[PDB]
């Protein structure tokens, strides 16, 4: 059909500046009987269905200030945002409607870039009453680290942890304009007595070395 | 600076084989012994109705179009890396192309990469018919400085392109690291008679409007005539202008009185 | 000024066939084309299908061939999507959307979105979360602000609710997306900040309401012997 | 697109099966001029051009080699020596809205008629009298394009009809669009009847020692008959002779 390449995908640009998202489909999705480029720009805040920004890939619809601007022709198109605001940490998409089947963009998760932060580390042993579950959860807690390009690792006595060590992260946290992370070790007790020391370490651009919070079993 | 095209600008018009025969064809040809312009680096030379172009790897490609101002599709043929490139985009080329020539390649319709076609005299015929841009070509050794060498050679078709644009003007190209010699002539809708040799190679041709002798060769359908008197065609003087005489009627008959009558 | 209320939804087992029906309100239903647009967790937008303003023409998506059919009951202002033989990848909120007949043909860009259901694809039991504490009692030695929390392991489907001391703590309340167990079981940790000098001043209770099974279980989060 | 700028698509290097087109009853008009619709799966064409647009149900007749008329003169001209087919079908559901479809537009107010297969994208104010109308429209100045309404309740004549015309290149230059047929191996030195990608005949085939230049595809005779052909799938030249005849 018409497969669309939308760039860039991970806009991390500070507040107030300009930004631009270009789109390039395989087909030249345009028409000349009506010199109208069948293509639209949409955006979406997390938690809501997306919102229409530009139709005909160029023209502005009501309720849209100059924080959005659509343009383009041929098979190249540009959404230009002149100034950023605090409500625009959202995912932007392009969408064709020239010919079925309709396609969307890959997405563009824009955030106001904030200064490089400092990653917090906290550790928690398996809950003492929880041992009857069959799962031992050894927890590492992280907040206020950014950019997220930063490595977090659980080490159980110099053995790379995966599958049984699993991680999750929220969105661009509002309080600090920086991310957070929760990473936990899942173990069985038979596996739990087969080790000595449990550690979680985090390295960031601000940390030349991964700083490790650890405990020795039994305390 | 002019020169005369001696027996040059003849090509295979039909792509169908023919051996040991004389065939009469009416097609856009360049008449024998015609004054071709010489350039030695071009103003806006028209493509008006077809072009013959000879030249003597210092020369690199051609710019074809009507306005060459991004308002019309403009054809372009250049060589890079021993590799020919052809484009039909909406160019805004430099006023003095030389690789800055390809400036503003936006809003294309076709793009083509192919094997190269290049002292030596290189001969080319360009025509635009039926929404096609047809090119004919040949390359031969050359030792001519001022002239367009005497002799005969037939150009076989090299490329045809389904372009479908209105072409009016063109120009040549010489790329960066006065000029070398090239020759431009203009095709005409004239009837030749062609001598397909036993191997199918065209070897001679006669123009049925060059002189009365060739008109006889045309009517006899041969290249040799014997002592005699031959009747070839008819002379007829042509009208000089039109005249239209009508009466002094001034009224306009009321068709509305019939076409806008209320009750039929 | 259009409201769409979608019937159907809920957990479904793969290999089963059922249907959604979306009732529309606030406009003339029988003169607007309808769209299904998948909103997948963490993926984004994926077009599905379209039905003409009279429902005359039906278009389906590429990777949807052999799966769905979509009809339109104009009488009660509803769009019906009969889905068949669902796969584990098809969990998403499938927003029904009303077109605008503006383009030269009988399809164009879309303006109004209706809040679709959450048809949940899984072949397993709906397991209620068990609430677990998170207070190391010896590793919160950060002095001013140490993160301590709650574990919500084994909850399905994802609707979940975390309040700290009935919401008494509001700053640093980290509610995390599911940390999926390799067997596909959902889990997440939700934490708050405590000065370690005041660990036992307020007894912490992690209250989770698991909407699918209404699991209403609470668990303490207190500095232990550990 | 619309008749103001009919879309042209060149297609080549296919195996076109025209029977699927001719068998589906969806079409209201399916008329072929230079060929026979039942005989399209046996011929070979160099290229084929598909022209597409949308018109009213009235002027489906206007798509014809002659047949002068408003659209046939000012919008889309068919050459008199036409060889091809014209397909038209009512598409009211696809192109008529309850509010009406007004984005379809067609040309009036041209200084003259059109060449066969000539395109007209110029949108310039027309001059009825002699005013130098620079962007004005006062009682002598007409904007050349006017649209269609395309209501679903309209009469048959005003409804939308989608039209596509196929023009074939029956030029004998090497073919690329050929119909569905099963090439067999060739037998020489026997009077057989042959079909060389649309070139039908009967005779005795033999190897030839005449060298085609790499661009010819067949050789012809003093009479309009073929005497040498180039075999596809081998690029080999074959002499053709008539298998013997005589009186008794
Ligand atoms: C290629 O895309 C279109 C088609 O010509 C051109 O875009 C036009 O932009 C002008 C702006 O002055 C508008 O007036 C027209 O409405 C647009 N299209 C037309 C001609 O209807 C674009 O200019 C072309 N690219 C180049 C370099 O010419
Ligand atoms: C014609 O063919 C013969 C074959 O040997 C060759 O010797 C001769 O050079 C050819 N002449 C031309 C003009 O091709
Ligand atoms: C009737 O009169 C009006 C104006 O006088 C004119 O526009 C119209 O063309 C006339 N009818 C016919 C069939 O000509
Ligand atoms: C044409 O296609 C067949 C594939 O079965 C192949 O065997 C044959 O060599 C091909 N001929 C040419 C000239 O490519």
């Amino acid at each position: 059909d018409i497969v669309m390449t939308q760039s860039p995908d991970s806009l991390a640009v500070s507040l107030g500046e300009r930004a631009t998202i270009n789109c390039k489909s395989s087909q030249s999705v345009l028409y000349r009987s009506n010199n109208k480029n069948y293509l639209a720009w949409y955006q979406q805040k997390p938690g809501q269905p997306p919102k229409l920004l530009i139709y005909w890939a160029s023209t502005r619809e009501s309720g849209v200030p100059d924080r959005f601007s659509g343009s383009g022709s041929g098979t190249d198109f540009t959404l230009t945002i002149s100034s950023l605001q605090a409500e625009d940490v959202a995912v932007y998409y392009c969408h064709q409607y020239y010919s079925t089947p309709f396609t969307f963009g890959g997405g563009t998760k824009v955030d106001i870039k904030r200064t490089v932060a400092a990653p917090s580390v906290f550790i928690f042993p398996p809950s003492d009453e929880q041992l009857k579950s069959g799962t031992a959860s050894v927890v590492c807690l992280l907040n206020n680290f950014y950019p997220r390009e930063a490595k977090v690792q659980w080490k159980v006595d110099n053995a790379l942890q995966s599958g049984n060590s699993q991680e999750s992260v929220t969105e661009q946290d509002s309080k600090d304009s920086t991310y957070s992370l929760s990473s936990t070790l899942t173990l069985s007790k038979a596996d739990y007595e087969k080790h000595k020391v449990y550690a979680c370490e985090v390295t960031h651009q601000g940390l030349s070395s991964p700083v490790t919070k650890s405990f020795n079993r039994g305390e | 600076a002019y020169t005369n095209s001696f027996t040059r600008g003849v090509y295979y018009p039909d792509k169908v084989f023919r051996s040991s025969v004389l065939h009469s064809t009416q097609d856009l040809f360049l008449p024998f012994f015609s004054n071709v312009t010489w350039f030695h680096d071009n103003p806006v030379l028209p493509f008006n109705d077809g072009v013959y172009f000879a030249s003597t790897n210092i020369i690199r490609g051609w710019i074809f179009g009507t306005t060459l101002d991004s308002k019309t599709q403009s054809l372009l043929i250049v060589n890079n890396a021993t590799n020919v490139v052809i484009k039909v985009c909406e160019f805004q080329f430099c006023n003095d192309p030389f690789f800055r020539v390809y400036s503003s390649a936006n809003n294309c319709t076709f793009e083509y990469v192919s094997q190269p076609f290049l002292k030596n005299l290189r001969e080319f015929v360009f025509k635009n018919i039926d929404g096609y841009f047809k090119i004919y070509s040949k390359h031969t050794p050359i030792n001519l400085v001022r002239d367009l060498p005497q002799g005969f050679s037939a150009l076989e078709p090299l490329v045809d392109l389904p372009i479908g644009i209105n072409i009016t003007r063109f120009q040549t190209l010489l790329a960066l690291h006065g000029a070398a010699a090239y020759y431009v002539g203009y095709l005409q809708p004239r009837t030749f008679l062609l001598k397909y040799n036993e191997n199918g190679t065209i070897t001679d041709a006669v123009d049925c409007a060059l002189d009365p002798l060739s008109e006889t060769k045309c009517t006899l359908k041969s290249f040799t005539v014997e002592k005699g008197i031959y009747q070839t065609s008819n002379f007829r003087v042509q009208p000089t202008e039109s005249i239209v005489r009508f009466p002094n009627i001034t009224n306009l008959c009321p068709f509305g009185e019939v076409f806008n009558a209320t009750r039929f | 000024e259009v409201q769409l209320v979608e019937s159907g939804g809920g957990v479904v087992q793969p290999g089963r066939s059922l249907r959604l029906s979306c009732a529309a309100s606030g406009f003339t239903f029988s003169s607007y084309p309808m769209h299904w647009v998948r909103q997948a967790p963490g993926k984004g937008l994926e077009w599905v299908a379209v039905i003409s303003y009279d429902g005359s023409n039906k278009y389906y998506a590429d990777s949807v061939k052999g799966r769905f059919t979509i009809s339109r009951d104009n009488s009660k202002n509803t769009l019906y999507l009969q889905m068949n033989s669902l796969r584990a990848e098809d969990t998403a909120v499938y927003y029904c959307a009303r077109d605008t007949e503006d383009c030269s043909s009988t399809t164009c860009y879309v303006d109004y979105w209706g809040q679709g259901t959450l048809v949940t694809v899984s072949s397993a039991s709906t397991k209620g979360p068990s609430v677990f504490p998170l207070a190391p009692s010896s590793k919160s030695t950060s002095g001013g602000t140490a993160a301590l929390g709650c574990l919500v392991k084994d909850y399905f489907p994802e609707p979940v609710t975390v309040s700290w001391n009935s919401g008494a703590l509001t700053s640093g309340v980290h509610t995390f997306p599911a940390v999926l167990q390799s067997s596909g079981l959902y889990s997440l940790s939700s934490v708050v900040t405590v000065p370690s000098s005041s660990l036992g001043t307020q007894t912490y209770i992690c209250n989770v309401n698991h909407k699918p099974s209404n699991t209403k279980v609470d668990k303490k989060v207190e500095p232990k012997s550990c | 697109a619309s008749v103001y700028a009919w879309n042209r698509k060149r297609i080549s290097n296919c195996v076109a099966d025209y029977s699927v087109l001719y068998n589906s009853a969806s079409f209201s008009t399916f008329k072929c001029y230079g060929v026979s619709p039942t005989k399209l799966n046996d011929l070979c064409f160099t290229n084929v051009y598909a022209d597409s647009f949308v018109i009213r149900g009235d002027e489906v007749r206007q798509i014809a080699p002659g047949q002068t008329g408003k659209i046939a003169d000012y919008n889309y001209k068919l050459p008199d020596d036409f060889t091809g087919c014209v397909i038209a079908w009512n598409s009211n559901n696809l192109d008529s809205k309850v509010g009406g479809n007004y984005n379809y537009l067609y040309r009036l107010f041209r200084k003259s008629n059109l060449k066969p297969f000539e395109r007209d994208i110029s949108t310039e104010i027309y001059q009825a009298g002699s005013t130098p109308c620079n962007g004005v429209e006062g009682f002598n100045c007409y904007f050349p394009l006017q649209s269609y309404g395309f209501q679903p309740t309209n009469g048959v004549g005003y409804q939308p009809y989608r039209v596509v015309v196929l023009s074939f290149e029956l030029l004998h230059a090497p073919a690329t669009v050929c119909g569905p047929k099963k090439s067999t191996n060739l037998v020489k030195n026997k009077c057989v009847n042959f079909n060389f990608n649309g070139l039908t005949g009967t005779g005795v085939l033999t190897e030839s020692n005449k060298k085609f230049l790499p661009f010819q595809q067949f050789g012809r005779d003093i009479a309009d008959t073929t005497d040498a052909v180039r075999d596809p799938q081998t690029l080999e030249i074959l002499d053709i002779t008539p298998c013997s005849f005589g009186g008794v």
